[PDB]
RNA sequence: GUGGGAGAGGGUGGUGGAAUUCCCGGAGUAGCGGUGAAAUGCGCAGAUACCGGGAGGAACGCCGAUGGCGAAGGCAGCCACCUGGUCCACCCGUGACGCUGAGGCGCGAAAGCGUGGGGAGCAAACCGGAUUAGAUACCCGGGUAGUCCACGCCCUAAACG
RNA sequence: CCGAGGGUAGGGCCCGUGACUGGGGCGAAGUCGUAACAAGGUAGCUGUACCGGAAGGUGCGGCUGGA
RNA sequence: CGCGGGGUGGAGCAGCCUGGUAGCUCGUCGGGCUCAUAACCCGAAGGUCGUCGGUUCAAAUCCGGCCCCCGCAACCA
RNA sequence: GUGGUUCGUGGAGCCAUGGGGGAAUCUGGGCGGACCACCGCCUAAGGCUAAGUACUCCGGGUGACCGAUAGCGCACCAGUA
RNA sequence: CGAGCUAGCCCUGGCCAGGGUGAAGCUGGGGUGAGACCCAGUGGAGGCCCGAACCGGUGGGGGAUGCAAACCCCUCGGAUG
RNA sequence: CGAAUGCCGGCAUGAGUAACGAUAAAGAGGGUGAGAAUCCCUCUCGCCGUAAGCCCAAGGGUUCCUACGCAAUGGUCGUCAGCGUAGGGUUAGGCGGGACCUAAGGUGAAGCCGAAAGGCGUAGCCGAAGGGCAGCCGGUUAAUAUUCCGGCCCUUCCCGCAGGUGCGAUGGGGGGACGCUCUAGGCUAGGGGGACCGGAGCCAUGGACGAGCCCGGCCAGAAGCGCAGGGUGGGAGGUAGGCAAAUCCGCCUCCCAACAAGCUCUGCGUGGUGGGGAAGCCCGUACGGGUGACAACCCCCCGAAGCCAGGGAGCCAAGAAAAGCCUCUAAGCACAACCUGCGGGAACCCGUACCGCAAACCGACACAGGUGGGCGGGUGCAAGAGCACUCAGGCGCGCGGGAGAACCCUCGCCAAGGAACUCUGCAAGUUGGCCCCGUAACUUCGGGAGAAGGGGUGCUCCCUGGGGUGAUGAGCCCCGGGGAGCCGCAGUGAACAGGCUCUGGCGACUGUUUACCAAAAACACAGCUCUCUGCGAACUCGUAAGAGGAGGUAUAGGGAGCGACGCUUGCCCGGUGCCGGAAGGUCAAGGGGAGGGGUGCAAGCCCCGAACCGAAGCCCCGGUGAACGGCGGCCGUAACUAUAACGGUCCUAAGGUAGCGAAAUUCCUUGUCGGGUAAGUUCCGACCUGCACGAAAAGCGUAACGACCGGAGCGCUGUCUCGGCGAGGGACCCGGUGAAAUUGAACUGGCCGUGAAGAUGCGGCCUACCCGUGGCAGGACGAAAAGACCCCGUGGAGCUUUACUGCAGC
């Protein structure tokens, strides 16, 4: 049947977005942890355009 | 009134409809004196706070003329009586002579073509609006204020009413659609007569949809549900309660009082 | 026809005083209610009795009759509008147009039923208190429909002269 | 083609029978009470309504076949 | 089988738990009123207390054994 | 009414303080564990002040530390696949 | 950290072949004092019926290291709400 | 290190076993090649064809196209590829988005709140398949085109000239601008027919040179018309409203229209012109090209769900906003500006390949699963997106060849009986579409109803009644009615297309639910009642601010229960609850201080502390059951027995009424009596001894409604007696690819004993050459899961209250 990923660019940078992180002090910590662990991507890869 | 159905199908038989006969040939509402947009929705900011709502017809709000000193001696012919979604009452549009169109709530009697007005002056007739002193005492009357300038605010339901009784001071009596004797002030406006279609009272909704329409989505007992989520729940075979009769959240709700005790609005009342 | 006459005939609107019940205040105590007698109940948490003030509904004392009106059932404070019947006089108009009335249609106390209002007093049922051998009764204190209004059904009667 | 009748299916009336049921009529000396007739010891009678072992009682209105 | 409740004049109930004292309503018997019966009035009679044991000076009453009676439980499989 | 102190209400002081009352300027105030006397110590309700002290992303040294299933997860283009 | 599955609401758009059945209201006639009402004709009402898409998931079989961590076949519910 | 269902890696085992992913299907000749069932070509055959065919969007991100290639990827092969290497490939003022607008909702100056982080928040900003807005038809490439080019037609800016007018706002108005079902008239898309036009061809096989067969007969295109159709009154006075102003808008009052007459605004034709252009045939493709061609480009009919569009009619639930657009004026400026023509000039940024109901998206896979929108031809069946065959177009689902066992899946058929099968007609059949007859109880007058039960249904000729498009006709297209006749076993001849009935229970009904074992008698539901709430409402979320409630106001809103409708809902307020009681009893801080205590030499300072005054709360006094609840026992009695209308006594707060009753409630129980039956622990009707119904956790009913749950008939039948035959896909044999759970090691026989009590393994005897293959499942206390029942642990959570102890809240 219908499975559980659907995806959606808009909703995906809507809300794993690098403004959506910014947006809020525990997305932030977010960020920070990920550059400090080294993560090559901080923020998911959405595209297109 | 109230048009009635054969028994065509289960339910649109027992189903009750309004007449809107009183209706005079309009509908379409007045755009500028109304309709805003009107924003549904069921819950404040996030959560829902009233249950069961949402869902039915799509509304335009009325903009209706609720503190009518705004024309103090400017008369105005009674144009049309239209329907409003957002009420019991049915509203009748009006113009002014000043030129100025608005709506009032609709009271019984009042007749396409009619004229009426409001201040101090005023004859008392089905229409016009005065501060409650000049009122005779006895008249019923509806669309009261509670506070002088704050606008209307009692019997505005379908065909509801109130009767003025005495008065006392720079204060009058009067008995709400409720039973309860108010002391209101002065000069608080209340347009005369009674608000009419009071046939309201009377459509039998019919179905379950009639009431999904009017956006009221189904109830569900406490009786129904488990412990987990409201006082009457569980355990086997349905079962009484077990307990004094309470809410989701828990008060008694077979009885206890909740008008909080101390309000300084105490004094101005003395019924039931 | 013309011209008048009496009447609680009918409907709808509006209003007036008497008394009851409750409410608020005054003042005022040790009992009031009720019966054949009492008991329940009511009262020092201020009763009963009295005065002032306010709400609400129902019913209209004297006139009032052994009277009147209505086809009947029935109709009783006052005012107004709409309305039917009914008698008198004048002997003008019509010109036999008259009577009864199977069915039909309509009205139709009361209780009762529907929906909505209203609810002072009364009061089926019902709870008490007496009475009795026992009382689901007659008697007493409570008291719900009902009683009253709108509209809709119900068509009964010792509807009797 | 029609057509006596034969088979199918569904209706209408009447007749008989049926556990039990409902009241009834009748049956010399069974039980409980005492409703009515004298003011029947609550005048009765009534239509309706609720209620009660039974008679019956009560309400609302009516009637004289009572005062 | 197990839990606890109960056997009292003819009927239905008290009386114990703080042992010595059996009480109430009806019914039954005798007498009255009435023509007579009921009602009502006046008096009177009747109880090995389920039974076999002992406990104490003394048991309806305290304690164990059986005879019926009533109610409650008989769950997980 | 509470916190801090070894201090959990304890005879419960001191240091801080939300609440209410509400001063004094040296013969003025706080403390020495209820309180009072005596004898003493200090001078609150404004602020700053290096040094010794902590830490190791980075650089260096040295190991009765590992030696590729160990040693950081990664000796290798790993915080990757 | 998650309402891209799922539940609910909000704003905004989109979708439902083709058949049945016949509501009210109209129009004519009948009726009466005027009515109630009765007939026709029109009319197209409905949490209306049949039934595709679509939305489901009744009964049985198969599938059960599957085609599939919810499947397939037969059948069945609804489908202007 | 020998064990931890231990950790990581490696390799065995089952095993050449099961599988190789749809039962829509393949056969052959000819190329290429080291190697072809699998690649390329051709011929033949089968599948889809409201798609398995085309077009978007989302997602995907190089998969598109060429050349060169098979190591691996492909469930086999592979020269093929969605694969590996390389280069090429996507072109926009008009398509889509943005330098336009606004909705929910974000964000957010002003402000408001919160220990901080942060939370709210009218303006404004953002915010999109919603509004606004300017491109159609063809051609070319190996790959792109509404993009390039070709033809025709537009949009804005900016700059000039020609003039018109007081120009003029982020401000005022107008408009933009709206529901649902049903529809009118005219159109186009789409389709059918043609004796007419235009076409390579073709006379087969017995007949046919024929109005013969086959193939095709348009597309776009401004102004100008013409045909539809939408919008709209025109003047003048007065004007206090439209938050400054208006000449505009509204509101009055006099004239003229009421008509679409007149302006406009679209759709449709016609249109200068531009372009396309079948079959067959020749070729060479991996495909396209050439000819057919000066191709014709004609007339009728069907016909939209689309267009005119802001069309109309009806209805109740009463149906976005802002901007563009017009209009109106203000500060300002009126040598500005703005409007109308004509020219020139200027016009950025992003997307375009390809997949796209799928091998390129979501499912670890080239996965029978899922995935919004548009097109979806023809014939026939009453209609239809249905069904069957088929256009166009695309597939034969990436392992094959045999054989023709059991058994499995799926499918067909049956003698005679027919439900005897069985928990149960479960499953399977029967019926089946349309037309016309003809339809019962009961009923809430609708219904039940497709009741039930029947006949008709194909072709041929003859006669005859309607329409519609055309003129009142021909044709073409729809409905008909009658009458003769013909052929079959059979005429909705193939596909799609109810089995029917009686009866009871349960619920009113349509609806809803446990995604993934429960679709119901559960939930919801209109309706019924109680109760709270006067408005800064109650109530709920949040610490607050605030928001919902609600831009609502007692005919309104919150809670609770019952659950359409009919008939009805009895007694108990003693307890618990809530409601009412300005009296009393008790009651904390605090107020009050009689009095006592510690120090001082004293003033003092510092502690205790009885009266008394002190709230809610409880106690106390009443109301109240559609509030939490409850609603008896033991005797006796009637002139046959029997039974008890009557009585007696005890305890209650009061002593379950009507109605129902062996029940969804009944233990004893298959109670007992009746019916159905050959026989009936079920069913149905009765009785009442109701273990243990009973009145809003409603009581007893009720037409209708049901994938609910029992009982019964008729019909039909492989369910069965009791099986048999047949088909296909596996099973089996061959080539290719080739797993898995499990596994202390194995050289793993029967009885009878024994053993921790169920022995291949010990004892005694009996039996038994070695190794495979198909099959059956009794055993290996067979696999699977540290048993989910149970008990244990002073283990864990979920839930309740008059458990304890707090907290919110009041
Ligand atoms: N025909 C009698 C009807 O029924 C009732 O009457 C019936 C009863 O009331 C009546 O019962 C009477 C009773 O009143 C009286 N107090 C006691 C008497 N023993 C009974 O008598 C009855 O029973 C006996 C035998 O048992 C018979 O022989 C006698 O005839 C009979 N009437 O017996 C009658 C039937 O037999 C009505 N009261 C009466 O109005 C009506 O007419
Ligand atoms: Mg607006
Ligand atoms: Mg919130
Ligand atoms: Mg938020
Ligand atoms: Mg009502
Ligand atoms: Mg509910
Ligand atoms: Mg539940
Ligand atoms: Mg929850
Ligand atoms: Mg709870
Ligand atoms: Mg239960
Ligand atoms: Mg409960
Ligand atoms: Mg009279
Ligand atoms: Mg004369
Ligand atoms: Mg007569
Ligand atoms: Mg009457
Ligand atoms: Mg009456
Ligand atoms: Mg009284
Ligand atoms: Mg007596
Ligand atoms: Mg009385
Ligand atoms: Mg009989
Ligand atoms: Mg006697
Ligand atoms: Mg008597
Ligand atoms: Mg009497
Ligand atoms: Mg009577
Ligand atoms: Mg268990
Ligand atoms: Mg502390
Ligand atoms: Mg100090
Ligand atoms: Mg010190
Ligand atoms: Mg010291
Ligand atoms: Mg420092
Ligand atoms: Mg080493
Ligand atoms: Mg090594
Ligand atoms: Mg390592
Ligand atoms: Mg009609
Ligand atoms: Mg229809
Ligand atoms: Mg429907
Ligand atoms: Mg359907
Ligand atoms: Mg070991
Ligand atoms: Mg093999
Ligand atoms: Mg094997
Ligand atoms: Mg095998
Ligand atoms: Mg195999
Ligand atoms: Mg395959
Ligand atoms: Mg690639
Ligand atoms: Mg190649
Ligand atoms: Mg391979
Ligand atoms: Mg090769
Ligand atoms: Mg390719
Ligand atoms: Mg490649
Ligand atoms: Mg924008
Ligand atoms: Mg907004
Ligand atoms: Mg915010
Ligand atoms: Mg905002
Ligand atoms: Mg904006
Ligand atoms: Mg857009
Ligand atoms: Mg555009
Ligand atoms: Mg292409
Ligand atoms: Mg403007
Ligand atoms: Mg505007
Ligand atoms: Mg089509
Ligand atoms: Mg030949
Ligand atoms: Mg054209
Ligand atoms: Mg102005
Ligand atoms: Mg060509
Ligand atoms: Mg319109
Ligand atoms: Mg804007
Ligand atoms: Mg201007
Ligand atoms: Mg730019
Ligand atoms: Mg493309
Ligand atoms: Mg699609
Ligand atoms: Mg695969
Ligand atoms: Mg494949
Ligand atoms: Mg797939
Ligand atoms: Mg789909
Ligand atoms: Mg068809
Ligand atoms: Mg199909
Ligand atoms: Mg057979
Ligand atoms: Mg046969
Ligand atoms: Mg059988
Ligand atoms: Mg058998
Ligand atoms: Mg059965
Ligand atoms: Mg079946
Ligand atoms: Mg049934
Ligand atoms: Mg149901
Ligand atoms: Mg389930
Ligand atoms: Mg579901
Ligand atoms: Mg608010
Ligand atoms: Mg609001
Ligand atoms: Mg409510
Ligand atoms: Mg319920
Ligand atoms: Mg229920
Ligand atoms: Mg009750
Ligand atoms: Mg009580
Ligand atoms: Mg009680
Ligand atoms: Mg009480
Ligand atoms: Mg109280
Ligand atoms: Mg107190
Ligand atoms: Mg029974
Ligand atoms: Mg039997
Ligand atoms: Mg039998
Ligand atoms: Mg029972
Ligand atoms: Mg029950
Ligand atoms: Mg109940
Ligand atoms: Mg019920
Ligand atoms: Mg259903
Ligand atoms: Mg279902
Ligand atoms: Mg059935
Ligand atoms: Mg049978
Ligand atoms: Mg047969
Ligand atoms: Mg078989
Ligand atoms: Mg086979
Ligand atoms: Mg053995
Ligand atoms: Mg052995
Ligand atoms: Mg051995
Ligand atoms: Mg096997
Ligand atoms: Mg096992
Ligand atoms: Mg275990
Ligand atoms: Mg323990
Ligand atoms: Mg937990």
């Amino acid at each position: 049947m219908k499975r559980t990923w659907q995806p959606n660019r808009r909703k995906r940078a809507k809300t794993h977005g690098f403004r959506a992180r910014m947006r809020t002090p525990g997305g932030r910590k977010v960020l920070k942890r990920r550059r400090q662990k080294g993560r090559w991507r901080l923020t998911p890869a959405v595209r297109k355009r | 009134a109230v048009k009635k159905f054969k028994p065509y199908t289960p339910s649109r038989r027992f189903m009750t409809v309004a007449d809107f006969s009183e209706i005079t040939k309009t509908e379409p509402e007045k755009s500028l004196v109304k309709p805003l947009k009107k924003t549904g929705g069921r819950n404040n900011q996030g959560r829902i706070t009233v249950r069961f709502r949402g869902g039915g017809h799509k509304r335009l709000y009325r903009i209706i003329d609720f503190k009518r000193w705004d024309k103090v001696g400017i008369p105005a012919k009674v144009a049309a009586i239209e329907y409003d979604p957002n009420r019991s009452a049915r509203i009748a549009l009006l113009h002014y002579v000043d030129g100025e169109k608005r709506y009032i709530i609709a009271p019984d009697g009042l007749q396409v073509g009619q004229q009426v007005v409001a201040g101090p002056d005023a004859p008392i007739q089905v229409g016009n609006a005065l501060p409650l002193r000049f009122i005779p005492v006895g008249t019923v009357v509806h669309a009261v204020e509670l506070e002088p300038k704050k606008g209307a605010k009692l019997a505005r339901a379908a065909g509801t009413s109130a009767q003025i009784q005495g008065r006392e001071g720079d204060y009058v009596i009067l008995r709400l659609p409720s039973g309860e004797l108010r002391k209101v002030h002065g000069e608080c406006y209340a347009t005369v007569g009674a608000v009419g279609n009071a046939d309201h009272k009377n459509i039998v909704l019919g179905k379950a949809g009639r009431s999904r329409w009017l956006g009221r989505r189904p109830h569900v007992r406490g009786a129904a549900m488990n412990p987990v989520d409201h006082p009457h729940g569980g355990g086997e075979g349905r079962a009484p309660r077990g307990r004094p009769p309470a809410s989701p959240w828990g008060w008694q709700t077979k009885g206890l009082k909740t008008r909080k005790r101390r309000k300084p609005s105490s004094r101005f009342i003395i019924a039931r």
